[PDB]
């Protein structure tokens, strides 16, 4: 619709794409099956949100208060987009690099950006998998290592720090992270850390190593597990005593928290994530295809099925919070309880209490915790602290608690794992394009330095201040960065390669012009949302203040909460993570105008 | 005795085997 002078001989011709599928079985790679492709983009969807940040955001936000929002956007911004990704990468052969080059010489920071998200995105998720995996490591004993309190020197009562906070708070900040007091106190490379590590980057690599080949028989296992155990835990999930307690908290959402632009952004950039989108590992993946695949077809089943799993998972996620929670407010008004008994010597349940203590009214002298189960369902873990805090503790009072710990963590790992693989294509492919390496050197080696080069570089991560930088790095990658390059690919398929090109490719080959759903989506709502929620970002940047949680036992209430500034020297940090991503789409457009 | 390290110690031996394994697949491919 723009100007855009010299389309053709930049891009396959259509009358060319029938010629261009037969000879081109040699020099580029080829789906063994249909469904080692649909696995492979279903495992980068499933994985790369409910690994972490999915679980996170519905019961940081209360649950149905962001599943709404969510599931809005999933179907607005969310299925356009996979419909576009899927449909311009088999049109135009390319890898994520090749289509915005293609499409306009100039649009190259695109592919850039969506290279260097992709590159700093999968940085921290492998330490997140490290992680995962020493818990799963340590889920090998009948005392899981976080369900009791280690001894005093001499073994008189049980450590400061762990008596204070909890076994599971202990194994995580203690045994696990050794943390430090701040991001400024940066001690040495915690050992057991780095084995893990490793370990991560390690597997990683032996699952990646020809690339879609050897990764599309990795997918049977690491996308089909995930999805058995977390029905398994369904089962186990509904059995436990608060589960439907806390999934009726679920479906009786805060609307309060829907005024608020805060959870319509974390949704936002969530569905970004949930899809697997402005990465460009999905259009490389679409690129692998016949010409004449039904890619419209595929993105619907992606699509539902992804709809499907996050309520899939908020369901296990609130059975587990609400048995937690349900157990918290029990062994509070038992508490409530044992106070009354132990200052009149009486006889009392969780029933005849309110009259009971008034009856009994010394009573001053005695203290009683009042508790409700709203204020227990409420509590928000903040970071990784559902799987670490939340399903570890719960875990610990479940008979087979090792078991129900090597099933939740083993599909914590597949479903990281499965996420790397997308991320993973969005690296190498780029640089395959960009010819960085010389042609001689197989794919192993290529993806072995990049193997190499991030496990020197997730160092950072096994400091004693390591935790805080993986916080403020998943701060600043996934939100913006993604939303401007999602805004981008839109606007450029439709604005600069044009929408109406683009419906007749597609009929080419599928056979018909897209439903005007797509053209309505496409060409005026999609672009449109990721507006209102590219600006709510900024809305929510400017009211609250750069700040970070502390671990610090020394603090007056160690226990409770501290919420420091970060240093003056983070700004630094922040301007790169989230600004140089975002700026190669400018910068390089610029560039490209003065060259 | 780290029950951690004897599980590590299986995993990252077990892999180590596959990434060799893989790397003369691959050479072997000619
Ligand atoms: C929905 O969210 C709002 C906002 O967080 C909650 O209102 C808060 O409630 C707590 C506890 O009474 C107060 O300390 C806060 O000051 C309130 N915040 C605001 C902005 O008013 C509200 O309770 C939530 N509703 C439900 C059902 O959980
Ligand atoms: C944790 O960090 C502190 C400060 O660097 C260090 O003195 C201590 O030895 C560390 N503990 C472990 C188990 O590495
Ligand atoms: C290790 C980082 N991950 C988390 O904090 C949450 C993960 C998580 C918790 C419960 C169910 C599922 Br599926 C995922």
């Amino acid at each position: 619709v723009l100007p855009n002078p010299g389309l053709d001989a930049r891009i396959p011709s259509l009358a060319e794409l029938e010629t261009i599928e037969q000879e081109e079985a040699s020099s580029r790679p080829k789906w063994d099956n249909k469904a080692q492709y649909m696995l492979t983009c279903l495992g980068f969807c499933v994985g790369l949100g409910n690994v972490w940040r999915f679980p996170y955001l519905c019961q940081s936000h209360g649950g149905g208060a962001f599943m709404i929002p969510f599931l809005i956007l999933l179907v607005l911004e969310g299925i356009p987009l996979l419909y576009l990704e899927f449909a311009i990468g088999q049109r135009l052969r390319r890898g994520s690099l090749g289509v915005w080059s293609s499409i306009h010489p100039a649009l190259k920071g695109l592919g850039l950006a969506s290279m260097l998200t992709s590159f700093m995105v999968g940085l921290y998720y492998n330490t997140i998998i490290s992680w995962i995996m020493w818990y799963l490591f340590n889920s090998f004993q009948e005392p899981l290592p976080w369900s009791d309190c280690p001894l005093n020197e001499n073994q008189t009562g049980y450590v400061d720090e762990c008596a204070r906070s909890s076994p599971v708070d202990y194994f995580w900040y203690r045994e696990t992270l050794n943390i430090s007091t701040s991001i400024s106190d940066s001690g040495s490379i915690q050992w057991w850390m780095l084995l893990c590590l490793a370990c991560a980057w390690s597997v990683l690599y032996m699952c990646t190593i020809r690339g879609i080949e050897t990764t599309g028989k990795a997918v049977y296992i690491t996308s089909t597990l995930p999805y058995v155990v977390l029905t398994i835990f369904l089962i186990r999930g509904l059995t436990l005593k608060g589960a439907t307690n806390g999934i009726v908290f679920l479906f009786t959402p805060n609307v309060t928290e829907l005024a608020q632009p805060d959870t319509w952004l974390d949704a936002g950039a969530q569905v970004f994530f949930s899809f697997s989108l402005a990465f460009g590992g999905l259009i490389s993946f679409s690129s692998y295809n016949s010409v004449h695949n039904n890619c419209e077809k595929d993105s619907v089943i992606v699509s539902i099925i992804n709809g499907f799993t996050s309520v899939y998972v908020a369901i296990v996620v609130y059975s587990v919070i609400g048995f937690r929670a349900t157990q918290r407010y029990d062994d509070c008004f038992s508490t409530n309880i044992l106070t009354l008994i132990n200052g009149f010597d009486l006889n009392v349940t969780q029933e005849n209490f309110v009259d009971m203590q008034q009856r009994c009214n010394a009573y001053a002298q005695l203290v009683f915790q009042t508790c409700d189960i709203n204020a227990f369902l409420s509590e928000a873990v903040e970071g990784t602290g559902l799987a670490f805090i939340v399903f570890t503790e719960a875990i610990t009072k479940m008979p087979l608690s090792p078991l129900w710990s090597v099933l939740f963590f083993i599909m914590l790992f597949c479903l990281g794992l499965s996420s790397m693989f997308g991320n993973m294509e969005g690296v190498v492919v780029p640089l395959q394009d960009l010819r960085v390496i010389p042609p001689k050197w197989p794919k192993e080696v290529l993806t072995g330095l990049i193997c190499l080069g991030t496990f020197l570089i997730g160092f950072i991560f096994t400091l004693n201040s390591g935790q805080y930088w993986l916080s403020l790095l998943d701060s600043y990658a996934g939100s913006i960065p993604l939303l401007i390059i999602a805004f981008c690919e839109m606007f450029s398929v439709v604005y600069v390669y044009g929408v109406d090109r683009f419906n007749k490719d597609i009929e080419f080959m599928i056979g018909h012009k897209p439903n005007i759903f797509w053209q309505v989506t496409w060409r005026v709502v999609s672009p449109l949302l990721m507006l209102i929620i590219f600006l709510f970002f900024f809305v929510v940047e400017v009211s609250q203040e750069l700040t970070y949680s502390i671990w610090d036992p020394g603090y007056e209430e160690f226990p409770k909460s501290q919420k420091i500034s970060y240093p003056n020297w983070v700004y630094v940090v922040v301007v790169i993570v989230a600004g140089v991503p975002s700026l190669t789409i400018p910068g390089y457009a610029i560039y490209k105008l003065i060259r | 005795v780290s029950i951690w390290l004897i599980v590590f110690g299986v995993v990252m031996g077990v892999i180590v085997v596959g990434i060799v394994i893989l790397i003369f697949t691959g050479i072997r491919d000619r």
